[PDB]
């Protein structure tokens, strides 16, 4: 954050309102009470934005050689099998869990349902996300290896 | 071999003895059988609450 | 001296005051720009902290003429002394788009304020190519098998980026973009993946090329490069072998994850599917009334 | 790295060449036979009588060529006690460059 004084002698002329003149009007906090006395009324805050050209950016941005060449860097098979066996069997927990929750749930008022019979901690929501997660990488570790086993030889 | 402590056959017609110490089972298809088996007890939940659309 | 410069990492700092530098001297139609190196060594990473121009004119008539200030670097050398203590001489910088053969002169002079073997780091400030705009490359001794006596030469070293943990969420800070390299989602591992295998496309073309400009155009011949390319035919994969047979198998198990997991999403949905239903059951009754 | 005003004579040089050729032909991990023929010293050094029979030793290692190399073989060991007292090696060497 930065800061710059207002005077003194410039707060009994009430010259503040001239530093906020032909601005957006969005300035910055930082905490209450003790922080915030010495900010607004005894210095000036404006915002900072970030400069750049687009030279910079590309520099930035760029990463390794073997960065834009790392979708051939497959991995070894006992990690992948790792992750394919631990997906299968946490989803069996939550699929349990996914059971419990709708034998009731069906009376009003439907918060009260989500409190009675976990509905909040959604398995529901937990069991698909693991699912799709999984999914995807699996599509490309396939395609992956497809590829490398034709393509070099 | 009934007893698997060593879970090989005899062949009985050349009475040699074949040893197999091999894996014949994986984590992930035992998983699966039961993952599977969830979803159907779950189906058969589902199909409750849908009988108030027929 | 010694060779300890196995891995170069380099602060994303210096390559953006490279730049800055560069074009506050406007050095511009082959003109180059030269400024220290500050940093640690001794330590098989060479960790590229900071960097400072040095006044520095290259000729225009040859490139063995130039002028060098060497009053300037000590006075540069003890201030930065006094912000950090581990800041020493490690190389120099060159800013143009590629090598030349009067750096090794060069070279030779910054050995003398080195206890390390000087690096040139040879920033690009044309941002070429979509990978790394930096090569690097240390002045070494050799002898070689052809004849030839006490040579100096350029080794090319391999480059890495590594970057601080304030200097890093600074980056962060400064942008926001996603990244064509990136390996992010499904629709981003797919476009990596197609870039991926079109990147070593392109260098095996050149190579093959290389090869032809040996041995009709009268290029050099060199035992590092011809053994480089033995060693990609002899540990080549094989196919029909038991390998592949167990891959195949490798690859059926995955796709048996997949179709479990497809089936499992349409549960979830289709559970969905009913409860739209019967909201729409009882905002009749709601419609009705109203 | 030898150097460019001299002080290592032709003479010496030669028998250099020489004590090269019978290494290489009576070692067991030496291949680099072409180096030598491609080293100014020995493109140089091949136009002495004394210094073709040794060479078609090295060659005949080089292609493999049997017949070449039983023939030769039979006139140099009786020449040369070197190649006797390391018949083994010498034997051995043409089928491990195959």
């Amino acid at each position: 954050d930065a800061f710059r004084l207002i005077d003194t002698g410039a707060l009994i002329n009430n010259l503040e309102p001239r530093q906020t003149t032909s601005n957006t009007g969005l300035l910055n906090k930082a905490n209450i009470q003790a922080l915030i006395h010495g900010l607004n009324r005894h210095y000036y805050s404006l915002n900072i934005d970030y400069h750049k050209t687009a030279k910079e950016t590309k520099m930035l941005m760029n990463l390794h050689k073997e960065q834009w060449q790392s979708g051939l860097k497959m991995y070894d098979y006992e990690e992948k099998e790792e992750s394919n066996l631990a997906a299968t069997k946490s989803m069996v927990k939550i699929a349990e869990q996914y059971s419990k929750r709708i034998e009731e749930e069906k009376e009003l008022t439907e918060e009260e349902l989500k409190t009675r019979y976990v509905g909040r901690q959604d398995p529901k929501k937990h069991l698909s996300e693991t699912a799709d997660e999984t999914l995807e990488n699996n599509i490309v570790s396939v395609l992956t290896a497809g590829v490398n086993s034709v393509a070099i030889k | 071999i009934l007893d698997k402590i060593f879970y090989g056959v005899l062949d009985q017609g050349n009475g040699w003895l074949y040893v197999y110490e091999t894996p014949n089972q994986d984590a992930t298809y035992d998983s699966a059988l039961e993952l599977v088996g969830q979803l159907n007890k779950v189906v058969d939940q589902l199909f409750e609450k849908a009988s108030v659309l027929y | 001296m010694s060779l300890q410069h196995e891995k170069v990492t380099i602060a994303p700092l210096v390559l953006l005051s490279a730049l800055d530098h560069y074009e506050r001297t406007q050095t511009k139609e082959n003109k180059r720009c030269v400024g220290v190196i500050l940093g640690d060594a001794n330590s098989s990473t060479i960790r590229v902290t900071n960097s400072f121009a040095l006044p520095f004119e290259e000729d225009e008539k040859n490139s063995d003429v130039w002028f060098l200030d060497h009053n300037y670097i000590e006075n540069m050398n003890e201030m930065c002394k006094k912000i950090n203590a581990k800041e020493k001489l490690i190389g120099w910088y060159h800013s143009g788009p590629k090598l030349r053969a009067s750096d090794l002169k060069i070279n030779e002079l910054f050995k003398k304020y080195t206890q390390n073997n000087p690096l040139l780091l040879i920033v690009d400030v044309k941002q070429q190519g979509v990978g790394l705009p930096t090569d690097a490359y240390v002045a070494i001794e050799q002898v070689k098998d052809d004849g030839t006596s006490t040579e100096k030469t350029f080794l090319h070293l391999p480059c890495t980026i590594e970057a601080e943990e304030a200097e890093e969420i600074g980056v962060e800070h400064l942008l926001r973009d996603v990244r064509d390299q990136a390996a992010g989602g499904l629709s981003i591992r797919l476009t990596n993946q197609l870039k991926s295998l079109k990147g070593l496309q392109s260098k095996l073309k050149d190579v093959v090329e290389y090869l032809d400009k040996v041995i009709n155009k009268e290029l050099p011949i060199n035992h590092t490069i011809l053994g480089k390319l033995q060693d990609v035919f002899n540990l080549l994969p094989n196919l029909g072998t038991p390998d592949d047979d167990e891959i195949d198998v490798e690859n059926h198990d995955r796709i048996n994850i997949s179709n479990n997991l497809q089936k499992a999403l349409t549960v979830k949905t289709n559970d969905e599917l009913m409860v739209i239903y019967i909201s729409n059951l009882v905002r009749s009754i709601i419609a009705f009334d109203d | 790295t030898l150097e460019p005003s001299t002080s290592i004579t032709l003479a010496e040089r030669q028998q250099l060449a020489y004590d090269l050729s019978i290494s290489a032909l009576l070692g067991d991990k030496i291949y680099n036979f072409g180096e030598l023929l491609h080293h100014p010293i020995m493109e140089t050094i091949v136009n002495d009588s004394n210094y073709d029979w040794l060479f078609q030793l090295l060659n005949a290692l080089t292609v493999g060529d049997f017949d070449k190399f039983d023939s030769l073989i039979k006139v140099q060991i009786s020449k040369i006690p070197i190649l006797a007292q390391h018949e083994s090696f010498l034997r051995q060497k043409i089928c491990l460059m195959t």
